[PDB]
């Protein structure tokens, strides 16, 4: 009961990207009620492994932070997207091409051109101007927010409980912004 | 995959080992030698898994897609079209489909 | 975010522009045209805003700090959560009625004594955020005045384990212990998991400190230990050097091996940071970037 708890699994928010408040795992339980002593000490020996795998997974994978389910993620702790700088091939450098038309030759069609020998091409940055904050994606929620195994559950002062397990709770208001 | 649940699976033989492996091989030599007689092999739960990699494309691909003719010839007896079937570098066919 | 509450009282009741009624030394600083940045800036104001400052500076006004000294108190009470934040508009509506009812020379000088010890004698609130005897020292010194000091086997390592447990709740400002029901608990963080049942752990460890167990026994302690005791020994592992319980007690098969288990993940997380950053360096399916990654590390 208190010692081998069925772990609190989270729920994903697709819109905000935050954690949608966790819930007790109620869809993987064995029905050990029809079992004598040689198996109900084996079933409890199984849950005591997934409550130890989930603690040796929470250290390898999750970011060490204070506020689990934070409302506003920082910039550096969110996966960014930095592709290669987009190498743009400029076709015809017009520093000597506008002289060709002013000589009288109208151009058409379209090295790269025969009248000019040179061909410059520029590169430019392909990332965003500012990195992204406020909300993690789906694969970040695959990575972080492993099911939190909560031992000796709800055993303390008010406010000392995990208040974000309530799937209605604002993390920076100490309150449900309810119907108003 | 997902070792968050894997010891909870393999005890109830969801994934893990087939009946050749987890049974003590005294019983595996017993049941296989006696199949005309008594025929164990039912009631021992052979599990199957799916290949968890190498099926799913996280890029937004497309299972099926119609193409559009880029010409037509309205002959009084014939009707000729040509198409432009083309793929995005990673989409093999069988062309019988 | 702030340190002092009276600065916010000096931010919510002082004029932002410089006035000679309250800051004379800065208002006279610019009338005589003696300033580093922009000196010649007072002649070119007209007779409107010269005489409305140059009269009030060579003879100041005589204002009343009664409305300002109470915001250095009403803020200092709501910083420490003595009052609800939804409520400070009522108590300043009641304290200002109070200190104007019973006003004197004394109370105007008695509030001023009280807007100083909420500044320089509120350093205790800066103190026990660090020493955390909110709920970690004096709430655990009742627990160490509860356990029996007469253990039959292992008399010396019993008083070195709790000597390493008092250091645990001291070097961590977030952790705290408390009295809920007839038993004491210990959480490693506020808004935190991993609550150990501290009474039902040392009662499990009583009659256990001397075993001298061999190194060929693993799956016996399902009927001997308890997983929260197995988790309390996990929470004592990083603050336990190799000289506490030496080699050959069964806690030497536990506390030393728990440090190796922590010693795996404190370098394999650096390995895991490498693998999740090279899946987008060469191009890899992000769904299959974690299934085979964890199986190599577990």
């Amino acid at each position: 009961s208190k010692e081998i708890p069925t772990p609190y699994m989270w729920s994903y928010q697709p819109q905000m990207g935050l954690a949608a408040g966790a819930s007790q795992d109620y869809s993987s339980r064995m029905n050990w009620l029809s079992a004598g002593p040689h198996m109900i000490g084996r079933v409890n020996g199984i849950r005591a492994t997934r409550n130890q795998i989930l603690l040796e997974q929470a250290a390898l994978t999750s970011t060490p932070r204070s506020q689990l389910n934070p409302p506003n993620w920082p910039a550096v702790q969110v996966y960014q997207e930095n592709p290669a700088p987009t190498t743009v091939l400029l076709p015809r450098d017009a520093e000597a091409e506008v002289q060709m038309t002013n000589s009288g030759a109208q151009l058409a069609g379209g090295g790269r051109s025969s009248f000019t020998p040179r061909q410059a091409y520029l590169t430019l940055q392909s990332s965003s101007s500012q990195p992204r904050s406020g909300g993690i994606g789906t694969l970040q929620f695959v990575e972080e927010f492993v099911p939190s195994v909560y031992f000796n559950p709800f055993s303390g002062a008010p406010g000392l409980y995990p208040d974000d397990f309530i799937p209605n709770y604002d993390a920076v208001s100490e309150s449900v912004d309810g119907y108003d | 995959a997902t070792p968050s649940m894997m010891p909870q699976w393999s005890y109830m033989h969801i994934a893990g080992q087939d009946a050749s492996e987890y049974l003590s091989p005294g019983l595996v030599q017993f049941a296989r030698a006696t199949d005309t007689y008594f025929s164990l092999g039912n009631k021992f739960r052979n599990p199957t898994v799916a290949p968890t990699h190498d099926v799913t494309t996280d890029r937004s691909q497309r299972l099926t897609l119609r193409f559009v003719p880029v010409d037509r010839e309205d002959t009084a007896y014939s009707y000729k079209v040509r198409f432009t079937l083309a793929v995005g570098d990673n989409r093999v066919l069988d062309m019988a489909s | 975010q702030q340190v002092d509450p009276a600065m916010l009282a000096a931010l919510q009741s002082q004029p932002s522009g410089v006035t000679p009624s309250d800051d004379w030394a800065a208002a006279m600083d610019r009338i005589l045209a003696l300033t580093t940045r922009n000196p010649e800036a007072f002649r070119q104001q007209p007779q409107a805003n010269r005489f409305s400052a140059i009269l009030e500076a060579v003879v100041p006004s005589r204002t009343n700090p009664t409305h300002e000294k109470v915001l250095a108190i009403v803020n200092a009470l709501t910083e420490s959560k003595a009052i609800r934040k939804d409520e400070a508009g009522l108590i300043y509506n009641a304290l200002l009625e109070r200190v104007a009812r019973y006003n004197s020379t004394n109370v105007q000088a008695n509030l001023d004594r009280l807007t100083t010890d909420v500044r320089e004698a509120v350093a205790q609130r800066e103190r026990f955020m660090h020493d955390t005897n909110l709920g970690s020292q004096v709430a655990l010194n009742a627990f160490l005045s509860t356990l029996p000091a007469n253990v039959p086997r292992g008399q010396e390592d019993y008083v070195s384990f709790i000597s390493a447990l008092r250091l645990l709740v001291a070097e961590v400002p977030q952790s705290e212990v408390y009295q809920s029901g007839p038993d004491y608990f210990f959480q490693t963080s506020r808004q935190g998991l991993q609550t150990v049942n501290l009474t039902q752990a040392f009662k499990n460890l009583q009659g256990m400190w001397g075993v001298r167990a061999p190194v060929g026994d693993r799956a016996t302690i399902s009927s001997l230990l308890t997983p929260n005791t197995r988790l309390l020994l996990l929470l004592i592992a990083p603050f336990t050097n190799s000289s506490t319980i030496s080699r050959d007690s069964y806690l030497g098969h536990l506390i030393t091996l728990y440090r190796e288990a922590i010693g795996q993940t404190q370098v394999d997380e650096q390995t895991f940071q490498e693998i999740t950053s090279v899946s987008r360096a060469l191009g890899q399916q992000d769904t299959g970037s974690l299934e085979a990654t964890l199986n190599f590390l577990l």
